[PDB]
């Protein structure tokens, strides 16, 4: 079960979600065909 | 407990079946193995389990009572009625005499049941399962006579019309019986019989079943047979039988009351049955007057004798079996722990019957019979059935009748009735052995008259068994039929063959007309795109969906596994799934709406120039891709089209995937990729395709390297490097499926001899009608039949007459009526136009070749078989020789340079298309089963594009661009692996036909023309259509079953 | 019925499993052993009583 692992990090997941929503960051990498050089 | 027992279904336990009203009807009329077995097991459990302890207690009590009476047993008391010290030995000898007839009958009936039920529930060297026969106790086999009638063409004897023709009613039957009796010096019948008895009760109470009853009020003037007389042949026979009982009563009613009831239990039934059988003879019936004309044949005689055999010979083992078990139980030789063991030993030994389910000592299968609980001896019926034929033979010998015994009669044979009266008047005064010796001259019971009566049927049965090579008896006495799959819950499934044939006939009849109307409506909408035509097409689509739902739901009640056939089994299997019609009404409406929306937003999409001009795909965007050699123009067209079409389709695609997956799951498949791969009926299709592609890889790699070198020569080094992929737009298609078919950049060596197929068509007067005619002429010359003449003047192949010409690309159309083979494609005039024309004529000829097939099989052996058959001839035509024969000039193989040039041109097509075809369809399979998620649709598409093909996106792509949605087949939701398979096997077909053409040489330039043998070989395998699995037709065409 | 044993493999009328016993082909009666087994204990009990 991965549920215990998710419960361990739940405060962090909540804070990360709040921070990402505030910063307006799109989850994932919807520019997959991108390389730095 | 016996009366009140009932069997109830696993669900809906509200009301449930009883024995006499319900269980008898199902166990006599039904032919479903699961239903018959459910009824048999349910009744036997229900009536037997709660009857064992009572029977043990009753056995002990009865034995003790009769031991106090003097007999050692209850069975000893029962046997004491016949007063024969060796009764059991006599019965065993009788059965050993009757064994050959029963063995022949048993083998014949087992063969018929094996034909009907298949060699899994019934084997030909072994017992017959108990439920499969007519009765619940396998007692009599009349209800099985439907499948066992010998030469059923001759109608069975009956005078069912003649009683309505002339007034007979009920009173006259007893009058003719009485006068027949008086025609034998038998004593007349007293007047108290006439009005004091009962014949029909209008309103005086609710009568008893009144099947048979003769009454013997012990006052010497009272005699009644309450019968509820009807007007039927068997009713007349039973009238004679009951009147024979009454005549017995009256003639022997002189001795004291103790010396009554006949010589032994079994004389009464025998005495009645002698007259009952002698009255049903056609000669006596004609002499009475109920049979106007006397036709004659041995076939009706065999039919009658076999019905009699099924009635009586099938019972005789059972009658002896029932009392043998009861004697064993009473004597103590069977403790209350070998009840079922000894019962089933006897059942297998004497009757040759096998239990359908595994039994053991908790069961009491003997208690299911009526006579075991309601304690009544049973050997009287065995004895009576033997004595009846003994008496009949003796009477006919005295009557002077010479000939077959079953046709004898004693009417107007008063001389033969004297000894009948002499035996009859004895009553119970003398032992029955002496009475029998008086009547026949024999002391004990014999089976010789019984075997003499059944001589014709037994001779016919022996001949039929010897011809069929059957083994008499049942070796493999241990064999037991296997339990049906999902037996407790799959009982209400129709597995009858006649019902399946009726369903397939009705489905063909209604589907033919509805699909013909759909074909007309599709043609009209195709050539006349408008509002009214679109509305009528939509209403016909709704009608066809409703019809398909109805008939598929009807066919889902059948059990395709238990049907014993190939054609109807295939039809029911095919129609059992619902083409998206399994979805609920709301879901089906949403699915149709989303499919229409995707098709629409792909069809009307256009990419607009910055200056304002807008370009559609089919007219000019394809052309600006094929004809332009500028990197920026090609990139603009490619990117614009992919962007517009894909971003339009991406909004709808995930919902469509979910809905199609749901429908294909409701149809019994898995995730709608299995549904699409199941058209090929190969469980290992994916591995075969991968192996074929791996075989094809080196040639494609060499061609890709050469084309990349040429494109680097033209476009320079900035746009193409010699190590790495080529951009997807520098090839000649919007999808690079048939790349560099525009091959002026990659031509191997531009020699002076070079035909111009595109220019030759314009230079010559090759109208579309005349080139289509030339294709038809070549097709006919190959050895295949021509198209009906109205095809030319009925189909359209030039131009439209509406605002939109056609959809981007479509195929040929068949109307399923055996008369219309329309064609639709029109693309001005070109070489590609010629090859597409030949492909579509191949399609039409495939459509027409299986016109004689049923509609459900009117589909083609494989989805790729259609294209392969259409395109093998097109491949043959494109050769330099056959193009030379038809308005062109080509040196063919004389100049190896021109041959290599032609091979390269033919390779830039049909290669680089194989990777693309497998690529797009493989991507779709991985999307349908959840391997590819909505997040990385484009990522996985371009990974497959780089892996199988060698292409890279000319411009960076992102998630949110739905590049796979730019193909037509992705939003239209049509499978694509058919094109890969067809391109693989069309060369197999070309090789096979060239081999049959009589020469091989350079296969790449061999052509089929006036090769009637190859055309016949193709026709003999194209005509099976879908009636047989694909490998059979592939082997017929080629010999090698697989790709 | 008496011994309470089953064939490990399925048999049919082709087989003749009664002939595998020595006494069946070599025709010798066999109930003398049953009778003797029953009788010897009767003799023993009577002798012990006497
Ligand atoms: C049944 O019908 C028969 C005739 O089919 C009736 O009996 C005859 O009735 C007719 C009337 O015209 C008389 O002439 C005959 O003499 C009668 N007897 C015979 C033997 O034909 C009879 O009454 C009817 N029975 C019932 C119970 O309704
Ligand atoms: C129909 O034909 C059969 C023969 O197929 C007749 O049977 C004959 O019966 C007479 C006495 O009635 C015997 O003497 C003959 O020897 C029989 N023939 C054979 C071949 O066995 C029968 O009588 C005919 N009529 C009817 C009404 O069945
Ligand atoms: C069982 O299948 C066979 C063929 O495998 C059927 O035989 C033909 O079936 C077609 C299609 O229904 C009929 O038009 C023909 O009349 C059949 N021919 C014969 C000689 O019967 C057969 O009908 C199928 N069985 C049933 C009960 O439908
Ligand atoms: C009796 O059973 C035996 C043993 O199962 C049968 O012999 C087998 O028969 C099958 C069917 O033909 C063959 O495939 C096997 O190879 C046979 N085995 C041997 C060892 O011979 C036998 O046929 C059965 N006999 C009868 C009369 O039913
Ligand atoms: C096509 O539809 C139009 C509707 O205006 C009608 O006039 C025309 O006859 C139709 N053509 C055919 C071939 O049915
Ligand atoms: C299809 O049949 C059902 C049967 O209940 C009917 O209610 C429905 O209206 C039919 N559909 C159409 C489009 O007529």
């Amino acid at each position: 079960s991965a549920s215990a692992m998710l419960s361990y990090f739940k405060p962090l997941l909540d804070w990360l979600r709040t921070e990402n929503e505030l910063h307006g960051e799109k989850l994932g990498w919807p520019q997959y065909n991108w390389t730095p050089n | 407990i016996y009366s009140t027992a009932k069997v109830c279904l696993p669900n809906k336990t509200a009301t449930c079946w009883s024995l006499d009203p319900d269980l008898t009807n199902i166990l006599a009329s039904s032919r479903s193995y699961a239903m018959l077995l459910f009824a048999w097991e349910g009744w036997h459990n229900a009536a037997g389990i709660p009857l064992k302890p009572l029977y043990e207690d009753f056995t002990a009590l009865s034995n003790e009572a009769y031991k106090q009476d003097g007999f050692t047993d209850t069975g000893a008391y029962w046997r004491s009625w016949y007063n024969s010290p060796t009764f059991e030995d006599d019965l065993e000898h009788l059965y050993q005499q009757l064994e050959p007839l029963y063995l022949n009958l048993h083998a014949f009936v087992r063969r018929a049941l094996h034909r009907r039920y298949g060699d899994r529930y019934i084997n030909l060297r072994g017992p017959i399962p108990a439920h499969l026969l007519g009765d619940m106790w396998a007692q009599s086999w009349e209800n099985i006579y439907d499948m066992v009638v010998p030469f059923p063409d001759k109608p069975n004897l009956d005078v069912t019309s003649t009683m309505l023709q002339q007034g007979w009613n009920a009173t006259h039957m007893f009058r003719v019986a009485e006068e027949f009796f008086t025609s034998l010096e038998l004593s007349p019948m007293p007047p108290e019989f006439w009005e004091g008895s009962m014949l029909e009760k209008p309103a005086d109470g609710r009568e008893v079943v009144c099947h048979a009853s003769a009454w013997d009020f012990y006052n010497r003037k009272d005699f009644r047979i309450k019968q509820c007389t009807r007007v039927t042949m068997d009713q007349l026979s039973t009238v004679h039988h009951e009147m024979g009982h009454i005549q017995y009563y009256l003639q022997y009613k002189d001795l004291p009351v103790s010396l009554r009831r006949g010589a032994n239990p079994g004389f009464h039934e025998a005495i009645g049955d002698v007259l009952a059988l002698s009255v049903s003879t056609p000669e006596h019936l004609h002499k009475i007057g109920l049979l106007d004309r006397v036709t004659n044949d041995t076939e009706s005689d065999i039919n009658y004798l076999l019905k009699m055999a099924l009635e009586k010979i099938a019972f005789l083992p059972f009658g002896y079996l029932v009392d043998q078990w009861r004697w064993g139980v009473f004597s103590g030789r069977t403790p209350p722990s070998r009840y079922n063991f000894d019962w089933w030993y006897l059942r297998t030994k004497y009757q040759g019957i096998c239990p359908p389910v595994t039994r053991n000592e908790t069961h009491f299968d003997a208690g299911a019979k009526f006579h075991v609980p309601n304690v009544t001896p049973y050997i009287r019926y065995f004895v009576s059935f033997v004595l009846q034929f003994q008496f009949h033979e003796a009477l006919c010998k005295e009557a002077g009748y010479e000939g077959p015994l079953h046709q004898c009669d004693i009417y107007r044979s008063t001389k033969a009735g004297a000894k009948l009266r002499k035996v009859l008047q004895a009553g119970s005064s003398r032992p029955w052995q002496e009475v029998l010796k008086d009547m026949v001259g024999l002391d004990a019971l014999d089976a010789q008259p019984l075997l003499k009566y059944f001589q014709p049927v037994t001779q016919w049965l022996q001949e039929q068994n010897q011809q069929n090579g059957e083994v008499l008896g049942w070796p493999e006495y241990q064999w037991h039929p296997p339990l049906p799959d999902n037996y407790p819950e799959g009982i209400d499934l129709v597995t009858d063959e006649a019902e399946a044939s009726k369903f397939v006939e009705e489905y063909d009849r209604t589907s033919q007309v509805v699909w013909n109307e759909y074909a007309e409506a599709n043609w009209n909408y195709n050539t006349n795109i408008t509002t009214e035509t679109s509305k009528i097409l939509l209403q016909k689509n709704m009608q066809i969906a409703n019809h398909t739902l109805k008939y598929g739901t009807q066919a889902r009640k059948f059990d395709v596994n238990q049907l014993q056939n190939t054609t109807i089994k295939r039809i029911i299997k095919k129609v059992q799934d619902l083409e998206r019609a399994a979805l609920p009404a709301q879901e089906l409406e949403e699915y149709n709406k989303i499919l229409l929306d995707m098709e629409t937003t792909y069809s009307v999409a256009t990419v607009c120039h910055p200056n304002g001009s807008c370009l559609q795909l089919e007219p000019d965007l394809t052309n600006v891709m094929a004809t332009s050699r500028k990197y920026e123009d090609l990139l603009w067209a490619w990117e614009g089209w992919r962007d517009k079409a894909g971003r339009a389709i991406l909004q709808f695609y995930p919902k469509y995937v979910e809905l199609i997956n749901q429908a294909a799951r409701l149809n019994g498949y898995v995730d709608a990729g299995d549904s699409w791969r199941s058209m090929y009926e190969t469980p290992s299709l994916e591995q075969d395709l991968e192996r074929l592609f791996q075989e094809l890889q080196p040639l494609y790699l060499n061609l890709h390297a050469y084309v990349r070198r040429a494109l680097h020569r033209h476009y320079g080094a900035q746009h193409i490097n010699l190590e790495g992929p080529i951009p997807a737009h520098l090839l000649g298609n919007m999808w690079a499926q048939t790349w560099s078919n525009i091959y002026d950049l990659v031509v191997p060596f531009p020699s002076a001899p070079s035909m111009d197929t595109t220019e030759a068509m314009l230079k010559q007067g090759w109208t579309p009608r005349r080139m289509f005619k030339e294709a038809d002429d070549f097709f006919t010359s190959l050895g295949l039949l021509p198209v009906p003449p109205e095809f030319w003047n009925k189909s359209m192949l030039e131009k439209p007459t509406d605002g939109r010409e056609v959809v981007c690309h479509a195929s040929a159309w068949d109307f399923y009526n055996g008369k219309d083979f329309r064609i639709k494609q029109c693309t001005t005039v070109n070489l590609e136009d010629l090859v597409v024309a030949h492909h579509e004529m191949g399609h039409i000829q495939y459509f027409m070749q299986y016109k004689d097939l049923p509609v459900a099989l009117r589909e083609g052996a494989n989805p790729g078989f259609h294209e392969a058959i259409g395109d093998v001839l097109a491949l043959s035509v494109s050769t330099p020789k056959h193009l030379h024969s038809l308005n062109l000039l080509s040196s063919e193989g004389g100049s190896d340079e021109h041959d290599i040039n032609f091979l390269m041109k033919m390779a830039l097509d049909k290669i680089a298309f194989i990777p693309f075809s497998y690529l797009v369809d493989q991507w779709r399979w991985r999307v349908f089963d959840g391997s590819i998620t909505k997040e990385n649709y484009n990522q996985e598409w371009w990974s497959l594009r780089l892996k199988y093909q060698g292409l890279c996106p000319p411009v960076p792509r992102t998630q949110g661009d739905f590049d796979p949605g730019a193909k037509f087949h992705i939003p239209s939701s049509v499978p694509y692996i058919r094109y890969f398979v067809s391109f693989i096997i069309q060369f197999q077909f070309h090789e096979a036909l060239c081999q049959a053409a009589g020469h091989t040489g350079p296969l790449h330039k061999c052509d089929i023309y006036q090769s009637k043998e190859a055309g016949q070989r193709l026709a003999t395998a194209m005509k099976l259509g879908f009636s047989r699995p694909w490998p059979e037709a592939m082997q017929l065409i080629t010999g090698q079953p697989n790709m």
